[PDB]
């Protein structure tokens, strides 16, 4: 795709709110 | 093809709006607390991994990628999802839909569609973006009522009360035009001819007719304001009713203030199904038959009439974005300094200690001008549309009187008309007002409505459970857990899997590390919440075999932060249920240890526990708890941290109390301290979500493992 | 004699304010902040005792009496305080004036004067009498400043604005009174006589002047806006900068609301500072030129219109007071109701499980209720005003045109003159209705500055001590109290004679049981509060010798809650002292476990930590902690529950630093559990208020006293 | 005066508010 993808790890580490 | 956003009901809904406008643009359309519930979103807030799993489980394929710069390349699908941070302040979610010339459009929840440009963007971003692709199961429909006709469902039962109003409101009009056409009247015969008497007559005749419009006006407010009570109160009722049905997930899931503000909703979702629908519905033929009158008057000053009602309708609706905009940026401001305020004073203390007062009385002046230039923002635009609005209204008022004036120069109406026609103005003039400054009303009563039936569509407990009352008496026996995998969320498994087994009439000690996972494990047994995985066997039945109300009524827990409610001990003490003696409540008492203390109050057992009984002590609050616990005789007895706070003889008296139960009552103790769970038949130690060593004290001693490890620690 | 009641600000204010009353009666006249701070006034309450030292201090001579239905019998004196029970749900204070044909005037803070029965009285109140009699130390006088002649001075400064203000108001109703004028000239020579250039000439020569107008209402309204916002940023900075600098019992005294709605009265106090004295000042001389204006036109409609307008104002000053009661009885029915949802919300848990559901939806429908009955009322008081000064309206415009009427068919006037005269009156009735209306505000706002303004005139912590901090520039040397005796306030004391001696450098461990005194020593050494007897000795010198300056420079105390600041963690750690270089914050970092923690944020120093850091865990919190403490390098560090989170290496660790610090520093570690404190150098054990152990670990166990023996446990 | 005097520890008991 875009770019190579990120793992569920690092994943967690994106937050919203 | 249309951009459409969905803006964010509540502060943490970043990612469920994002994935409702990326739906709502590729073509479906479901509820927000569902897909908020989907999500897995928490009071912190929602993390990307959810956001991919409610994709992909709605039928999308998602990915969470990586980027640094390269939106440029051609390899990319659009709409995306990307995250941003308000000058590193806190996280946000936003969409991204089309770049192209190095200018950006965006849509935030928080605001709505936003341009940007590369550069700041790019300063705005730091990385990561969610792509998104419609799947072979993605089916495009609408799934959400419309509920607006849901709330507005109540007002079939009270057809008369509207009825009434209505016919008052034809009355009252009809009334007021006589009182419109009087000057008429008095200009055109009773000044022209000196004729006293019937000057006499006329001015008595047409004052009760005055006196009639005021008294109907009376009714119609008396009818308005109970109809208003009464929708006001039933959607309360409705509201708090469902929601206190709701599942444990939903209250972990959000804040307080969140539930309590639909409260206040009720009164704005009222003001549309009450106020809007009677003022439409009055004000339109009202209007209509003013502006027959008119034309039946005069046709050149109706058409002024008309074309200055059409520049205030211009004026209203071209001014009325920005004064949303404005309160809403308002609204923002000033719930960052009422933070400063209460977080200062609570931490006065610490700022006294560093002496840290010019620095706070620096930051917090600057929040205070920030308010200050919104609202002054604001009073520029209510300033500017009032100035313009009352230019209208006088240039309306001096042209018309100058029109009237030369048509009467050449002749074309009577001279008394013109004042019979300023009159009516007023008539004309205030239906159609109404209905353009109804509009921002419609506006957020839909908005409001959306917002508070989202939650009434939501499953209850009952719903989710089956049926077991046919076989079941009671819950005793002999527990098992087995296999059983719990996750907190969409989070990391806090609870692996157990085999896990509770014999007969046998006292239960669970001890572990604190971040370890103890409470949880009571709050399943309870069934709070739904294992994704193995069950929980009692007499060989598993949790969907035993009935909801029996597993409520049969297991007193005792939480680790007492709640005590406000009003009388004796209420606090026997709540849910009812018809028992005072025996019970005393005996609980004395195994309690709180007889003791309890007599010392003014009151026996009336004394009324105020500010949710603050005032006692914390080990008094215990004790309530405990007698609370076994005055309902349970068979499930788990203890979390009775044992807190103790005089060095009440834990010897509440062992001594849980030792005299003569019955096979299982009690099931968590532990922090070692000490206080001694000569016990049964524990388990738990680690990392597990529990390794099961057995008594004496064969785990001697088996030289992480428990003697553990105490190797606590000495 | 007239009786004199006194309405208390906050809810925990009744007993100050009685004293306050009966001062009032026998003709002192003090405020109300220093009575609250004589009486010993707490959050729960004021004690009996409390009111007996205050009037003792004060030069009455009170004496607190049993009483048991004896109010019959002579020889005792009136007034004189009690203590009431509002039907079995809370405390209050009341004072009874007089006793007369078993009728009963009592004095409620709440209310005011109130009518009671023998009957109900003595089923209302339990018991007690305080009974307050003028001594020879009593002499009357009065302390109360004129809170206004101090917020007004505000004004001062800005002349400039106002006179604008003014000038432009002027201006306007000038301007407008030749509009009003228009319809004279267009109805009395225009229409008569076909001067068709003349009314052209004329209506374009009367438009201009409701452009001017225009331009003058903008001009003043932005004038208007900028002074009120003026006044509201200073009120509310120099309040906050007055409430920043006093002292700790104030803080503890009162709540945080109570501070916090102190900010949005300046809103209250502004509407009469800014708005109420101009809006006066304008109308009064735009009345007067209406009034004398309309005299010139006629006598006898002048005279009507002050008829309508006596009567207009008759009516609302006969229904200003329901209006007031109804809104204060909504207030306090509408606060009751919102506490039963937070407990509601928050405690859905026990809910839940003891299943109160049905209980909850029957009690909060009744709150609801009463809400909706107290609204409805309020509504028709509403509805009752409303119609009266409608029908007022309408009868008088009704009269005055009939009026103008038999006074043009007699020819009194010319016909044109009754439509100036209408026109005129609106200029005549708005300043006079907007004077009218000005009164509850007036009254509301100085009622406002008083509960303000009130605590503006308290001392704060600078004047208190004493000016002189020559002899020592460093908090080095020997630690010393003798029999130092401290009082929490108007309760028992809670330490006792004691006589402590931390050496020099020396590592001391304060242990005690939950419910003794140890962080109230640790604030004395804060000098948070005064003692009363005794004395701090500091290598020779006392404390009151001392600056406070050095006191809060070079002596850190951690909290027992770990407080921590919104904001970036870098300005959390550095606060208070600025210009501070990175690496001794890394070191510190180091020396308090927490550096390896750091790296796992998503930025290293730049994170902010929102919602006061609530999702960093507990011993983060501990640690930033003791990062914060130790950036300061105090003489005097305090620890107290450092401990209270473990992973039985960090502790380790803290100690073997500690013990690395080759300084003379003094370490004050409090300590709840006992292993914690091994080979301590000093320990004192502290139970019945005083010191009881003081010697090391070996001679203490040695010793056979209270030490090993709550050395029971533990092993 | 009209009765017995009141010690204070029942005075600490007689709260207000
Ligand atoms: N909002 C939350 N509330 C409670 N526990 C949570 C929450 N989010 C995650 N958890 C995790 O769920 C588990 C619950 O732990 P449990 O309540 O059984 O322990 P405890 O001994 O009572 O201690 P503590 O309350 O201090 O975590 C822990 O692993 C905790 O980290
Ligand atoms: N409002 C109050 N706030 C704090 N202490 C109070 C208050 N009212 C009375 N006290 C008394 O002041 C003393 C405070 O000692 P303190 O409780 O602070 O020691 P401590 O070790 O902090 O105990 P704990 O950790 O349980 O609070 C106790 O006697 C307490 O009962
Ligand atoms: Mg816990
Ligand atoms: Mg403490």
């Amino acid at each position: 795709n875009i770019g190579r993808e990120l793992t569920d790890e690092e994943l967690m580490e994106m937050t919203g709110g | 093809k249309k951009y459409v956003c969905v803006r964010q009901y509540d502060l943490t809904d970043c990612g469920a709006a994002c994935l409702s406008s990326i739906a709502q643009y590729y073509g479906l359309k479901m509820s927000l607390a569902k897909i908020r519930e989907m999500t897995g979103t928490d009071t912190q807030g929602t993390n990307a991994y959810g956001l991919i799993h409610a994709a992909k489980q709605l039928g999308f394929s998602a990915k969470g990628v990586k980027a640094s710069k390269e939106d440029l390349l051609k390899d990319f699908r659009l709409p995306a999802i990307a995250n941003v941070i308000v000058d590193n302040r806190l996280a946000h979610f936003v969409v991204i839909y089309s770049i192209k010339n190095r200018i950006i459009t965006v849509a935030d929840p928080g605001k709505g569609i936003v341009r940007y440009s590369m550069d700041d963007f790019c300063s705005i971003w730091t990385g990561g973006l969610v792509l998104l692709e419609p799947g072979e199961a993605f089916q495009k429909g609408d799934y959400t009522q419309n509920m607006m006709v849901k709330f507005a469902g109540f007002l079939k039962p009270l057809k008369k009360t509207v009825l009434c109003i209505f016919l008052a409101s034809l009355l009252y009009t009809a009334l007021g035009i006589a009182g419109s056409f009087y000057i008429k009247f008095l200009f055109d015969d009773l000044i022209k001819f000196e004729k006293l008497n019937d000057l006499h007559i006329i001015s008595a005749g047409f004052a009760v007719i005055f006196l009639l419009q005021i008294f109907l006006n009376y009714y119609r407010s008396i009818l308005v304001t109970k109809l208003g009570m009464s929708i006001d109160k039933s959607i309360m009722m409705e509201y708090y009713s469902h929601v206190l049905k709701l599942p444990m997930n939903f209250f972990n899931s959000r804040k307080v203030g969140e539930i309590i503000s639909r409260f206040m909703d009720a009164s704005k979702i009222r003001q549309a199904i009450s106020g809007a629908t009677l003022t439409i519905m009055i004000d339109t033929i009202m209007a209509v038959i003013g502006g027959i009158l008119l034309y039946i008057q005069n046709s050149s000053l109706f058409f002024i009439s008309f074309i200055i009602i059409l520049l205030y309708g211009i004026i209203v609706t071209v001014f009325n974005k920005p004064i949303q905009n404005a309160n809403r940026q308002i609204m923002e401001d000033n719930a960052k300094l009422t933070s400063a305020l209460v977080e200062s004073v609570k931490g006065i203390e610490t700022i006294k200690s560093f002496g840290a007062e010019e620095q706070t009385e620096k930051s917090t002046r600057d929040k205070i001008e920030t308010v200050m230039k919104s609202s002054f923002k604001e009073g520029m635009l209510y300033i500017n549309l009032s100035s313009l609005t009352g230019i209208v209204a006088g240039l309306g008022g001096i042209v018309i009187l100058w029109a009237g004036a030369y048509n009467v120069i050449k002749g074309n109406m009577s001279g008394g008309q013109l004042l019979a026609f300023n009159a009516l103005l007023a008539y004309f003039l205030t239906p159609v007002k109404n209905l353009i400054d109804l509009q921002p009303l419609i506006q957020t009563a839909v908005v409001a409505s959306n917002r508070l039936g989202e939650i009434l569509e939501l499953a209850t407990e009952k719903e989710l459970r089956e049926d077991s009352d046919d076989f079941v008496i009671s819950l005793k026996g002999d527990i098992e857990f087995r296999n059983v995998d719990f996750r907190y969320g969409l989070r990391k498994p806090v609870l692996k899997n157990i085999n896990l087994t509770i014999p007969k009439g046998k006292t239960v000690a669970i001890v572990g590390e604190s971040g370890s996972g103890k409470t949880t494990l009571a709050k399943l047994l309870m069934n709070f919440y739904s294992p994704e995985k193995g069950d929980i066997l009692i007499n060989g039945h598993s949790i969907k075999n035993i009935s909801l109300e029996l597993i409520r009524k049969k297991i007193a827990f005792v939480s680790q932060d007492v709640f005590i409610f406000s009003g009388t001990v004796k209420e606090n003490l026997c709540l849910g249920n009812e018809n028992v003696d005072m025996d019970e409540i005393i005996k609980a008492a004395k195994m309690a240890n709180a007889h003791d203390f309890i007599e010392k109050l003014p009151l026996k057992y009336d004394t009324f526990l105020n500010e949710s009984g603050a005032n006692l002590s914390e080990g008094q609050k215990q004790r309530l708890a405990i007698a609370r616990a076994l005055l309902k005789k349970p068979d499930i007895l788990i203890l979390d941290e009775a044992t807190s706070n103790l005089d060095s003889i009440t834990e010897n008296h509440i062992k001594d109390a849980i030792y005299g139960l003569e019955d096979d009552v299982t009690v099931i103790i968590i532990a922090h301290r070692l000490s206080t769970i001694v000569n016990c038949d049964k524990i388990y130690l738990l680690k990392d979500g597990e529990i390794v060593e099961s057995g008594s004290h004496t064969e785990l001693i001697a088996l030289k493992g992480c428990y003697f490890k553990m105490w190797k620690q606590t000495e």
